[PDB]
């Protein structure tokens, strides 16, 4: 009856790592936009509440995370992809303050209370790219069209830091993949198309053809120039 | 508890710990026979069932090839690769073991997620072995392009360093036989297969075939027939009876300049700016002839 508080802990602790626990039954779905996690029956109303709001952050990070480290992984390497890269580059060092915090874990020094309030500066990190991977599969979206909302969201965006830090960072490193082959396109002028990446396309001059699903983010004047 | 934290590491190194798991497909899951533990170790159970069994997959496919020397050019160029990222899978089992031993023993859900950062490594390994089942290069090289025309810059730099590698065999087919022409094939690894048909005096007859089945998908089609053109100029310089490279020994020092070109390189593969000094050659070796 004191050892069910620390038997929930170390089974939520493998959940937050995106894999499945002891006795938290995991429900995967297509599709699943936060997936959920079936928690086990308890002998106390209070503890099971604590898991229980933990378990969201569990839940919403690690089901965002698993498609866009998965389905870019996929995908062709637009930018798109070296976008979800860099949210699989953020997912790394997730990983490590878990496992500093389980070296703390050897023995019990630490409760559900003060999981939460290591992990709050890091749920507003994970939830602003959980907009990003709803939105992107939804669509579907195509790399002009990619970039192109990325940026509005990172732009109707205030009120915390490190939130605005990073989808600022990420959609800057999509940005800065676009802006290079925009200066080999400006510059040399060789366009390499993996597949599509601009609204312009080679073909009384019948060169170029401009589309509009496929234009950049910056207002019209300067896709024109 | 801890004796579930010893299993884990040893299905981390391979196959089965302390218990047997009785399956290598479609996951390697952990059997522990016991129903009056709670049902909540399971599905931990199940999230090591990914990992192990994802883990077997990259020692599965370099195993069963069990190396041969036929089509051993590029192929085991890409197998060199898939060494040295099942290496950097190693370096994390070990900061593992030295959790769980003592000089904090309790590994919980910390190092439960530091595990999920292998398994989407694994992963980008998985659908990196998935498209090519066979070792032959030239349809590896439209494998791995094919993979960086995903954008999202987390795996497209991890292909971005295969396909720097993948091409390593590829562009050294190339500027040698730019340089000096001396044939070096086995079982044709580029799409220029050098000499398949018996020796004749030249009526502009067409030994060098660019084979469609085989193109680099980062070399284009007026490229592919380009670097024929240089190919075809410069053994046509070799029975003039002359033995000298094209108009200087410049283009010897070409040849040593892009190997330390390559050496101090990162990982890119350069297409856009290696295709602009074999003009410079071209027009160098034709005006000369």
């Amino acid at each position: 009856l004191p050892s069910q508080e620390t038997c929930l802990v170390e089974d939520l602790l493998y959940i937050l790592i995106g894999v499945d626990g002891r006795y938290i039954s995991v429900q995967p779905l297509v599709g699943r936009q936060s997936r959920s996690f079936s928690v086990e029956q308890n002998l106390d109303s209070s503890v099971k509440e604590l898991v229980n709001r933990i378990l969201p952050v569990a839940t919403n990070y690690s089901t965002v995370t698993r498609f866009v480290e998965e389905n870019s992984s996929f995908e062709y390497g637009q930018v798109n992809h070296a976008l979800g890269a860099a949210m699989r580059t953020l997912g790394k060092e997730y990983m490590i303050l878990i496992s500093q915090l389980e070296h703390l874990q050897r023995q019990g020094l630490l409760s559900l209370q003060k999981l939460w309030f290591y992990i709050q500066p890091t749920l507003r990190t994970m939830e602003v790219l959980a907009s990003i991977a709803t939105s992107l599969n939804k669509g579907e979206c195509f790399g002009g069209a990619t970039l192109s909302l990325l940026h509005d969201r990172t732009f109707g965006y205030t009120g915390d830091s490190q939130a605005q830090e990073l989808c600022l960072y990420l959609t800057k490193a999509a940005s800065a993949p676009y802006f290079d082959i925009l200066e080999r396109w400006i510059y040399r002028g060789i366009i390499n198309d993996p597949y599509s990446e601009f609204m312009v396309e080679e073909h009384w001059d019948q060169r170029y053809t401009i589309v509009q699903q496929q234009i950049p983010s910056f207002l019209q004047k300067v896709a024109d120039k | 508890e801890t004796s579930l934290v010893r299993d884990l590491l040893y299905v981390f190194q391979g196959i089965d710990g302390k218990f047997v798991k009785m399956c290598n497909s479609e996951n390697c899951y952990k059997v522990d026979g016991k129903v009056a533990v709670s049902k909540s170790l399971k599905d931990i159970t199940s999230k090591l069932s990914e990992l192990g069994w994802l883990h077997n997959k990259i020692k599965k496919y370099t195993d069963q090839r069990s190396l041969d020397r036929a089509f051993g050019l590029v192929g085991q160029s890409f197998c060199a690769a898939l060494h040295q990222e099942l290496k950097e899978y190693y370096r994390l089992l070990s900061v593992l073991h030295s959790q769980l031993q003592v000089e904090s023993s309790l590994t919980l859900r910390r190092l439960l997620v530091w595990t999920f950062d292998p398994k989407i490594r694994l992963k980008t390994l998985a659908a990196l072995v998935d498209h090519c089942q066979g070792r032959k290069g030239g349809e590896l090289a439209s494998a791995v392009h094919a993979y960086t025309k995903t954008g999202d810059p987390y795996m497209r730099s991890l292909v971005q360093h295969i396909l720097g590698l993948v091409a390593y065999p590829i562009l050294n087919f190339l500027y040698r036989w730019i340089y000096d022409g001396e044939l070096e094939d086995t079982y044709h690894e580029f799409f220029v297969a050098s000499d398949p048909v018996v020796k004749t005096d030249r009526l502009w007859h067409d030994k060098y075939s660019l084979r469609k089945s085989m193109i680099p998908s980062f070399m284009t089609m007026d490229q592919s027939r380009k670097v024929l053109l240089i190919g075809k100029s410069i053994n046509f310089l070799h029975q003039v009876c002359h033995d000298q490279t094209p108009a200087s020994k410049a283009m010897a020092v070409g040849k040593s300049a892009e190997s330390p070109k390559d050496a101090a390189e990162l990982f890119t593969d350069l297409e856009n700016a290696f295709q602009t000094k074999i003009d410079a050659a071209y027009f160098d070796t034709s005006k000369y002839l």
